[PDB]
This record gives C-alpha cells, structure tokens and sequence, in this order.
C-alpha cells in the first residue's frame, strides 16, 4: 500500500 | 393523368388476384364507371390509382421486358396466357429464364429440337432451357472463365427435369456417349432419403444445396462430374415443429424394421423415438416407403456402395434414433446419472460397438485439461441433453458427407478436367405462418444470392449501355447489401445470436430485448411487431417476414464434448465409424456459423465463375396439369424474386426498339412532309414531337431506349389516330350507302 | 484477431487467448536473482530468472515476489513477467491483438493506471482492459446473481452480484491469502522442530500446505482427537529425502482463515464478512444471494472448506434460508475461464480502451471507461 | 333554309313515313340527314336527338317540324386523303385490311355494306385506288 501495510 | 374511355386497367379482386375491367367513361380529377364481364356497369372507388393495362401488340410476346407497363397483373397474365392458351412453358425476364411447370409430359426435349436450338445465338429463338445451355457452353468456349446454372424455386417447380433436360443437352451437343448422364440422375434417390425432408407448406423439401460439375476435357468431351453439397440443415435432425418430419431416411427404416436385415437394428414405428416422433405426422399419404427404402437401395448398388457399407449406413443411422431415446435422471441442479441399464443406451453400445462404463460416463460429465493437469466436471441435465443432440448433428452431418464422397468416387472420371460448367439446385425464398430458424438460414442464403445476381444484371447493363454509348449515369444500381450488413455483420442478429448461446443464463427472451436494443430505431430494415416482445422483422428484398424467438437459441447451439467423439473413433466392431471422423474449434462453431462459412464458400464458388439463372414456378398446390391458379402463382413468383426483379427493371429503360422497327411500326404516326431520306434522324425528329421531355427516352447508336410506359402512350395515340381515321372513312361509307339507298326509294 | 487473456494473481498468472478453455501458460508469478559468486567462467549464465527458472534453480538464488496483497510493489520487476508472458511462454507479439488484465476490488487508484500506461508505452497493445476477478468466476459458473468468495495469494474479496448489478458498497475486502497461511505454517512448524527461514524454503512449506492441510469440519473436538492419538498424522519428503511428519498441525494452518485472531488480524473470518457482505445488501435480495454462494480461487482448494462454510453460515442464516454452496473443482481457474468468456462476447468489442482512446485522454481513462 | 329549300326538305322527309302519319323514327333521323348531304357521325346525331333511350329511339315518332331544329343544328379534302394515305405509299389498300377495319373498329359497319361500297373499285390482285374510290364516294 502507502501506510496501513507494508504494500 | 390520361385515363380515356376504351382504356383498360385492372381491379383488384379477392378471387383471382386481378381481373380486367375496361374504363367506360373518362377521368378527371374518385369513381369510376367501369364495364366488366359481371356487368356492362359496375362501379369502382378510390384511395386516397388503377393499374394500366398493357396494348394488345406487347401481350405474350415471350419476353417480360418488352411490356410497356410492368405490373403484378401484366406480369401475371402474360404467364398465364402463354401457359395456358399456348401451353408453353418458358419465358424470359431478361437474364432469368422463367420456366413454369407444365406438371404433364411434352414432347418439346426432342433430338430435333436440341439440333435446333445447337449452334444458334440465345436471342434469336424463342426461349427454352436449351437456349440457357447454349449460351452457357459457347461462353465456355469463347472465354476461359467457365459457366454455371442456377435453378432455384420449389421442389414441386421441377427443379430435377431442368437439370435433367440441361445434362442430357451439354452430352448431346458436345457428342459424348458416357454414363455420365443416367448416373447423375440414378443418384437422386439417396440424395433426396439423406437430404429431403416434408416441410409443413411442402412435401419433398430439399434443405441443401445440390451442385453438380460437368466436367469437360481439352476437347469438350463429357469427362464425368462433380457432386458438391452445402447449406445443410442440420437442426431438423433433432427437431421438428408440427407436422414436419425430419429426413425421410429415418421413416423408410422405421417402415422396414419388419425385414430380417433389420432385426439386429431393434427398431420401432416412428412414434417410438423421440427424434421421428415430435412432429406427430408418422405417415405421408400415398408414399410407398416400404418400396421407396428398396429404391433406394438400388440407387446405392448403381453407384457402387458395397452392401457392407449399405448396412453400415442403415445401423448408424438406428444408432442415431436410439441415442435420441437416453433419457437423463437429474442427479442435482449441476448433476445427472443415466439410470442403470437404461434400455436405449445399451442398443446404442450394441450397435456402435463401445463399452456402455464409457459412454455412461462420458455423456454425463466433461473432461477439462490443462498443461499441467485434468479436470472431470459434470453437467447439468439440459447441457447432458444439449450435447447429446450435437453429437446426433454431427454424426448425420459426417455420414452426408461420406455418402456424398463415395457418390464422388463412382462419378470422378481420370482425365484432366480442363472446365466445367455448374448446375446448382438451391431451395427458393421461404415464408411460412410460423416462422424460424430454418426459414432465416434461407432466407439469409437467398439474400446473399440476389446481391450476386444484382451485381451480375448491374455489369451486364453497363455493357450493354456501352456497347449503345449511352451514359451510365442514367442507370443506378439497387443494393441489398444494408440488409445482408444487419444479418451477416459483427452486431448483426446472427452474431447476437452466438453470443447469447455462450452468455450465462443466456435465454430466448433476453435475446430479442438483445436486438431491440441494437437494432430497433437504428436500422431501418429492422422492426418490431406491436402485439409482441418475443418476434421481430426483417424486410428483405422479397417481404417483411417476421420471425419468433422461441427456440431459436437452442436450434443455433452445437457443440460436442470431443471425448465422446475419441470414444466413437475407438470403437471396434465395425469399420464405417472410425471412417466417418477421418481429418477442435469445428466442435465449437455454432450451427449459425457453420451455416455462414457453408455460404462463404458457396459464395466463393459461384463468384469464381460466369452465372446464368432459371426460376420455377408451381402453378398449383392441387397438381392439376395446365391450370394456372393466380393466387397461387402470384407468391410463387414473390418468393422467386422475379416481381421485384422487375420492379428494379421499370425503374430504368425496360422497352428497347430497333430504329427500323420503330419507323415501321410507326410510320402511320409520321407526316411525310417530314419523313428524311434516313430513318434515324426522322425516328430522332418525330419522336422528339411525339413525347414531352427527352429524358424520358434515349437515343443510341442502333436502338432508341424508353422508360417503362411510354410505348403504350405511342400506342395510344396511334390507335387514337387511325380509328379517328376510321371514323371519317365510316362516316363518309355510311352516308353514301344510306344516301344510295334513298336514291334507291326514289328509283 | 483473438484477445490475450492473462489473469495475474499475487503468486501465479495464468495466460492464453480468450475462447481457449484453459490457459496456455501458467507459471509462478516469482523473479529470482543469484546471490552468490561465480566460480566458473566462460559459463555465460545470465542475470536474471522468472517463474519455471527461477522454480528449477532456486537453491542458487533468492526469490522475490513482485505482487503483494494485489499490489504490484515493484514495475521494474513485473514487466521482466509479463515481457516473459508475452514473448517467451506464449510466442505472441503483442502489438497485432489486445489483452485483458484482472484485478482485485477496492486496491489502489494509481496501480491501474501505472499498469495501463505500461501496456500502450511498452507493450504497444492496440487495445486494453480491466476486470474485477470477482466478476468474472460468475461467468465463469454460469450465474448472473451471485455472492463470491475469492481468495488466492494476496487477498481474499466478496463482492455480491445481482442479476448483473454490482453493489459497490458492499464490497468486502479481506488481506488474508495463501502467502499469509504460509508463513504462519512455517511457524507452527517451529514447534515440532522444523526450521524454514528463507524464501528457497517458503517454496517449500507452500508446497507442503498444498498437499496436506485440510479444514476441520469442527475445529477444537479434531484438535482434541489429534492430541489424543497419531492417526491425523502424516508425512512428507523435503528434497534431501527428510521425512517429516505433521499432526494436527496441518489443520490448524487452513483454520485461520475462520479465525484470523490466531495469525494476530484484528477482522473476522471470511464466514462472517460473507455475512456481513448479504445482511448490507436489502432484503429483497438476500434470499437468493444465500443459494448463489460461490467459490473462487486456490485458497478455496482445501478440502472441507466447502462443508465449514455451508455449517458455519448455516448458523448465522435464518434457517428458513436453504443456503447452498457452489465450489466446482476448476475453480483455481475460473476467473481466467470467466475472463476467456468475456472476452469473447460480441457485445464487448466495444468496451475495449483503443490507443487512439489512451493517446486521446492518457492513463485516466481507466477509471472513467472500466468498472 | 328557303321556302323551296324547306319544301324540297320536307317532301323528302315524308318519302320516310312509312307509316303514313307524316313522321318518321328516330333511327331514320340519321338516314334524311345523309340522303340529304350531311356526313354526321353516330355520336352527332345521338347528340342533336338528347342521347335517347333504346325504348323511345326504337318507337316514338317525331314529325319534320322535330327534325328540322336537329338538322340545323348538325349541318352546322386534304384530311380526307391523309386518312386513306394511312392504311396505304403506292396508292393501294387491301381489300383485306380494309374489310377488317372498317367492320371490327371504330363505329363497326357490316361487312355487306363494305363490299357495297367496294364493290368495282378492287382489282384483281386486290387493290384499291383510293384516291379514285375517294372521288367516287365524294361526288
Ligand atoms: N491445491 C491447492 N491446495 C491448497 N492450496 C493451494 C492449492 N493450489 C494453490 N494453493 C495456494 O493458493 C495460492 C495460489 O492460488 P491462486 O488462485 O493461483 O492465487 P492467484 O491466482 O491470485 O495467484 C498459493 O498460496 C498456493 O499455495
Ligand atoms: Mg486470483
């Protein structure tokens, strides 16, 4: 992802 | 405007389509007056005009676009003049010969007349089918691209005596001796068993197109022939709407179970199975088919397939009708089971010669694979039933084609073959009260038919426009390509079609509302019925006809489990079926789209080479012989296509005259204060008197053109002129005799 | 002309040409660099490996996965899969014919854009789309109503459908996938004294949870029956030829999904945002959204999931409700046989974006002609 | 018309009465106009009689005081010969053709009136000078 998880 | 008095026009009557009545007193600008054989007056209204009648010199002269006015009833009457008062049966519109079945036999394909009509050129006899075959083997001759004949119409029309008269003429006139004739016409019998069906409207249908090459040598000699078949209907195989019947083959062995052959075949009476008997109509009466079965084994042993192979054909084909009676217990919504020892299935693996572990199988569920690994999913009961039903297809399609093949291997001849000329036989334009699939595949294949012959009569009259110097811009050509662009295109209501029969949940009624909404005020060809959401219409160059959806779907869906195919290939008993699959996405193609290529091809075929046209007519459903019901007549030559040919034909120059008949037919018109030393420039004044504007006619090198019409003003006004005439002479004849008389008195 | 279909998953695509039945090439979806000196020279090996290659040499290397939880974390590796999709595997130029691509619900805005802006600069494809996976396994199944559970590496989604109407919000999105039961199974294998501890191994442990695990149809009276006695015990070669042997072990990995508690996710199980996924929905609906219950995707593949889930929502429907599980054997592939479908249909020649569309409008296309 | 005129007219009427009363029919209202030099046509004389009925045209009876007004009313070369140049350009005509068409068009005559008519003026081949037979019937 950008924030909330490592993606 | 015009109308006179002692002018002629037609009434439309519910009887017999029109009847003459005769103009008693003269318009001017909503009743009329008339005189007729009902009555010396009767009374006629009008909309908010009367057809004119042709002159007494045009009618029944042999060739349709002579006529000034070109009319549904002139049209009519000459046909049934020339029929009936003369009894003769061949007429021309132009290209097409007309031919009109006489239904009695005549002695007009003699040897005599074959030697007569050899060797002339088409346009000086009197039209016959020699004249066609003449024209087609001299254009063979004269130019490499070689010639093909297309016979369209009914069954009943004669389609096989127009064929068989026009071989026996190319084998006369080349002076060949051989069997290649009375092998041809030996194969009819199995052709028709395979290929001939009873539809509701008509007994004896053929659903396929026939074509036969007449192969000739370096020499033109007959080597041999060709036989070619496309367009065949393979739904009729597994249905049937009321009181059709599928394929004649199927009832000739129902009615032969009896024969100790047949035995092993564990037959029934066509009720028994479930693809005979949805039509409820087992029986045609006064068919033999008992002996109709036995003539056509003879045909076979004619042609030279072994009674080996006749007893493989005929338990294939039990095979076939007991594969249709496995009946298929639903397990689960996307589940089924065959039940155990289920009685058709264990004759169908008797005859074919399988295990019945496999075919349990294998008919109930689909093998999935991939690369890396195999997946076995079973199906839901209608898809068990739907794939069943292709399988059934697809075995009476391989089967056609391997009797066809061997009907080849008895008819190829080894010499080189240097051309040919065609003769195809192609079903005519169809329309029926109910209305479906079948009927838009032939309606579809007729479409793609009279843009050929459009293109063909287009190039023809720029030649001969050419060949007068008159300016092509006068003629305009007539396309029916925005049809066949809705029917055949991407969007088109075929390509809609296959489309729904892979969409899930994909349904009869979601089609049409498919349609509607691509086509419904976008295309001005298609249209909708007020009353229904389930039908729609399409205006074809013929007609509206309108179509209901209902199975039309599942009529279009083939495809076949290739496994169950493997399985038939792998079988031992008998030699025939591993023949039949001699060599995928074939499996995958929908019947509308195996029908589209089956057309391409065709298409393909004809395109490649010169055409010439016959059209038949049946005069009658009755078949009483030199009868000529009007009502009966006039669909037939709708559906021929010959009253809309025509009606293109009128909207150019129809009526064509030679400048020295011209000035002989009307020189009683002509001052002889005018009247030159050369004809061609008085013709080019007195005419120019004679009709209002120039555009209505033109003047060519050696033939003066007029539109459609103005050859019956010319003779107005010359029958105008000499009874006028007539009148002075009688006049002044009267008066001295009576005159006389009273002199008499006097002496 | 015949679109490419290539499902791309999160730890395996799948490839071929729409109308085929099964995809042609399938290949973890996985790039692998070596991370050792060389000794021999003149050997002419090369830099880098994808999918079978990097399967078949793994011990030399390490492998990296460039998809995580849907997201394609790192472009520059994913074009190297799809430059082998294309060219190597298929032997397709993929200038001639257009190419669909699928996709997880509700993942970032700017993935499909970045991916769509590869394929018409790189790839030159005349024509593009994009299709939520979720879509297609109800073309695939048949089905135009439908509640779908997806699962594959990556991430788990529902997504209700309804006569061929989506209902966006209630969409429910779920990171819980293959990978995550995996390296949970790499730790409770610690527990019996087997140690996996890099990626070469992961490929491994992967392979383990895909031969053995299994769902109990009641979790703890199994646990208690496998504490009791050996016969839930089996066994398994590594490649050195170790056997090793696993016990309850092997259900409590494929559990987790219904309690993700244990791998420490805050959610409920994929049984209750399914529920959660109808009860959204309007009650005009439901009813039939409880009989057109599909599964889709691998992690859908352990046996018993099918009996779990018809029992544990069972409990949760109103038992008028006769709800019915639809879990066909293909479907690890049905999203690419939904997408060989759609992309089929006459109907949706149209929807294609066409590269005179894209140079027209550039990369935002996407969000305002897909889905 | 003069009181000769008028007495010659009237006395050649009353050669019609065949009955004796002074009158004649209508049918032979035709026969005193072209004794008398008119060359009306069937539609001028049915016209000046008021296009009667079959019933009355056949039995009621008009005296010459009648007919005289109808007798005025229809009395009031080149043409001639165009029309007998049309059935012709050697000078002939057909005994045939022109037997056709004088009894099967126009106000059809009987074919005895044409061979009255005709009679001497055919040759042996079966020609007809017309523009003697015109001068003939025209004197
Ligand atoms: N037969 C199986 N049994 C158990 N797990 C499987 C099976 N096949 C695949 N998986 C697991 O599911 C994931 C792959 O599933 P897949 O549907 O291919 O995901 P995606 O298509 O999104 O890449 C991997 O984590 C793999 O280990
Ligand atoms: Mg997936």
């Amino acid at each position: 992802w950008x924030a909330x998880c490592p993606a | 405007e015009l109308y006179t008095k002692y002018a002629r026009v037609w009434i439309p009557d519910p009887e017999e389509v029109w009847k003459s009545a005769e103009l008693l007193k003269d318009y001017k600008p909503k009743v009329l007056q008339l005189r007729l054989e009902e009555g010396k007056d009767l009374e006629y209204c009008l909309d908010p005009l009367p057809p004119l009648r042709n002159p007494d010199i045009l009618v029944g002269e042999n060739d349709l676009t002579a006529l000034s006015y070109l009319h549904e009833p002139a049209v009519l009457h000459n046909l049934k003049v020339r029929f009936i008062d003369s009894k003769l049966i061949y007429t021309y519109c132009g290209i097409v010969l007309v031919a009109i079945n006489p239904y009695e036999q005549l002695p007009i394909y003699g040897e005599d007349i074959i030697n007569a009509y050899s060797g002339q050129n088409m346009g000086d006899m009197d039209p016959h089918i020699f004249a066609v075959a003449e024209e087609a083997y001299k254009q063979m001759a004269r130019d490499e691209r070689n010639q093909s004949i297309i016979v369209s119409g009914e069954s009943g029309a004669g389609k096989t005596v127009s064929a068989k008269y026009a071989m026996r003429y190319f084998a006369t006139v080349s002076g060949s001796a051989a069997n290649v004739e009375e092998k041809v016409l030996a194969s009819n019998p199995i052709m028709e068993s395979i290929g001939n069906a009873k539809t509701t409207r008509n007994d004896n249908s053929s659903r396929f197109g026939k074509y036969i090459e007449i192969g000739f040598d370096k020499r033109y000699r007959i080597i041999g022939a060709n036989m070619r078949t496309y367009l065949l209907e393979k739904s009729r195989v597994v249905f049937q709407a009321e009181e059709e019947r599928n394929y004649h083959i199927f009832y000739q062995l129902c009615a032969s179970a009896a024969l100790p052959e047949f035995k092993t075949l564990r037959l029934g009476n066509a009720n028994y199975f479930h693809y005979t008997k949805q039509g409820g109509s087992p029986v045609i009466d006064g068919i033999d088919d008992a002996k109709e079965m036995v003539n056509t084994r003879q045909a076979c042993t004619l042609l030279g397939i072994s009674d080996s192979y006749q007893m493989g054909i005929f338990r294939i084909l039990a095979g076939i009708l007991h594969l249709g009676n496995v009946e298929f217990a639903s397990r689960d919504s996307d589940s089924c089971a065959i039940p155990p020892k289920h009685d058709p299935l264990t004759i169908f693996c008797d005859l074919m010669g399988v295990d019945y572990e496999e075919m349990a199988h294998w008919l109930c569920h689909r093998k999935l694979a991939t690369a890396t690994e195999t997946y076995i999913k079973p199906i839901s009961k209608l898809h068990a039933i739907n794939a069943r039903d292709a399988l059934a297809k697809h075995i009476y399609a391989n089967l056609f084609n391997w009797i066809v093949d061997h009907v080849n291997k008895a008819l190829h001849s080894t010499v080189k073959q240097h051309s040919f000329i065609g003769v195809l036989d192609i079903y005519g334009f169809e329309t029926f009260e109910i209305n479906s699939f079948e009927q838009f595949c032939i309606n579809y294949a007729n479409e793609k038919l009279q843009q050929q012959f459009n293109m063909h009569v287009f190039k023809l009259e720029q030649e001969e426009y050419m060949k007068e110097q008159i300016p092509w811009t006068l003629i305009d050509f007539y396309d029916n390509q925005p049809c066949i662009n809705l029917i055949e295109a991407k969007m088109g209501v075929l390509d809609l079609l296959d489309e729904e029969c892979k969409m899930p949940k994909g349904s009869d009624d979601t089609w049409a509302q498919k349609l509607y909404n691509t086509h419904l005020n976008k295309c001005a060809l298609f249209e909708k019925p007020r009353l229904s959401n389930k039908a729609f219409i399409i205006k074809h160059f013929a007609d509206k006809v309108e179509y209901q959806c209902e199975g039309f779907l599942e009529k279009n869906k083939d495809t076949v489990y290739e496994e169950q195919i493997k399985v038939l290939k792998s079988s031992k008993k008998f030699k025939l079926l591993p023949e039949l699959f001699q060599d995928s996405k074939e499996h995958k193609k929908t019947v509308g789209h195996q029908f589209r290529n089956s057309l391409h091809l065709l298409m393909e075929t004809l395109n490649a080479t010169t055409p010439h046209y016959v059209r038949c007519i049946k005069p009658n459903d009755f078949k009483f012989p030199f009868t000529f019901d009007e009502k009966r007549a006039v669909q037939q030559l709708r559906a021929c296509g010959v009253l809309e040919t025509i009606r293109i034909s009128a909207a150019g120059f129809p009526s064509r005259w030679t400048y020295q008949e011209f000035f002989s037919r009307y020189r009683v018109l002509m001052k002889q204060k005018d009247v030159l030393s050369d004809r061609k420039q008085t013709c080019k004044n007195v005419l120019e008197k004679l009709i209002l504007d120039k555009d209505k006619y033109q003047f060519g090198k050696t033939k003066i053109f007029f539109r459609a019409g103005q050859v019956a003003y010319l003779e107005k006004i010359r029958a105008d002129k000499l009874r006028a005439a007539c009148i002075r002479i009688q006049k002044t004849i009267r008066g001295w005799l009576m005159r006389k008389k009273y002199m008499r008195m006097r002496r | 002309t015949t679109a490419l279909v290539c499902d791309n998953g999160s730890g395996l695509v799948k490839a071929g040409f729409a109308g085929d039945d099964a995809p042609r090439a399938v290949f973890p979806s996985i790039v692998g660099r070596p991370r050792h000196q060389g000794v021999m020279v003149g050997m002419g090996q090369k830099d880098s490996y994808v999918g079978d290659e990097a399967q078949s040499k793994r011990g030399i290397l390490t492998l990296k996965y460039p998809i995580e939880h849907g997201i394609i974390t790192n472009w520059d590796d994913m074009e190297k899969i799809w430059h082998h999709t294309f060219y190597n595997e298929l032997r397709v130029a993929p200038e001639e014919h257009p190419t669909l691509l699928t996709e997880a619900p509700l993942n970032p805005k700017a993935n499909r854009e970045k991916m769509t802006q590869i394929m018409f600069e790189t790839f030159n494809v005349p024509a593009m789309y994009v299709a939520i996976q979720a879509v297609l396994s109800l073309y695939a199944s048949g089905r135009t109503t439908g509640i779908v559970l997806d699962s594959g590496d990556g991430v788990t989604h529902n997504v209700p459908i309804y006569e061929g109407y989506a209902l966006p919000h209630a969409i429910m999105r779920l990171d819980l996938a293959g990978r995550d039961l995996t390296d949970y199974l790499m730790k409770i294998l610690t527990e019996r004294g087997y140690s996996f501890v890099t990626t070469a191994e992961r490929e491994i442990v992967r392979d383990i949870k895909e031969k053995l695990c299994y769902v109990a149809l009641d979790f703890e009276n199994e646990m208690a029956t496998a504490a009791s006695s050996s016969s839930l015990e089996k066994s398994y070669e590594l490649p050195d030829g170790q056997v090793i042997t696993i016990g309850n072990e092997r259900f409590r990995c494929p559990e987790t999904l219904f309690q993700p508690s244990f791998i420490g996710m805050e959610s409920a199980g994929i049984h209750e945002t399914t529920y959660n996924s109808i009860m959204k929905c309007d009650i005009d609906i439901r009813k039939d959204l409880y009989a057109n219950n599909v599964m889709s995707g691998g992690t859908t593949m352990y046996p018993g999931i099918a009996d779990r889930m018809q029992k544990e929502i069972t409990a949760l429907a109103p038992s008028t409700m006769k709800i019915k599980i639809i879990a066909p054997p293909e479907r690890k592939y049905s999203v690419w046989i939904g997408g060989s479908i759609l992309a089929s249909l006459s109907t949706f020649q149209q929807m294609w974006i066409t590269k005179q569309e894209y140079d027209e409008a550039g990369p935002s296309i996407v969000h305002r002609k897909c889905f | 018309f003069n009181k000769d005129q008028l007495e010659e007219f009237k006395e050649a009427f009353e050669l019609f009465d065949r009955v004796g009363d002074g009158k004649i029919l209508y049918s032979q209202c035709g026969d005193v106009m072209r004794a008398l030099g008119q060359n009306p046509t069937n539609a001028e004389v049915l016209k000046v009689l008021g296009n009667p009925k079959s019933d009355e045209l056949k039995s009621r009876r008009v005296d010459f005081e009648t007919f005289l007004p109808m007798l005025q009313a229809v009395a009031k070369y080149e043409d001639y010969l165009e029309g007998f140049r049309v059935f012709d350009g050697n000078g002939k005509v057909m005994g045939a053709e022109l037997r056709h068409v004088l009894t099967t068009l126009g106000e059809k005559m009987t074919e005895e009136e044409v061979e009255t008519v005709l009679a001497g003026h055919e040759d042996s081949n079966g020609c007809i000078n017309y523009e003697a037979f015109l001068k003939h019937i025209l004197s």
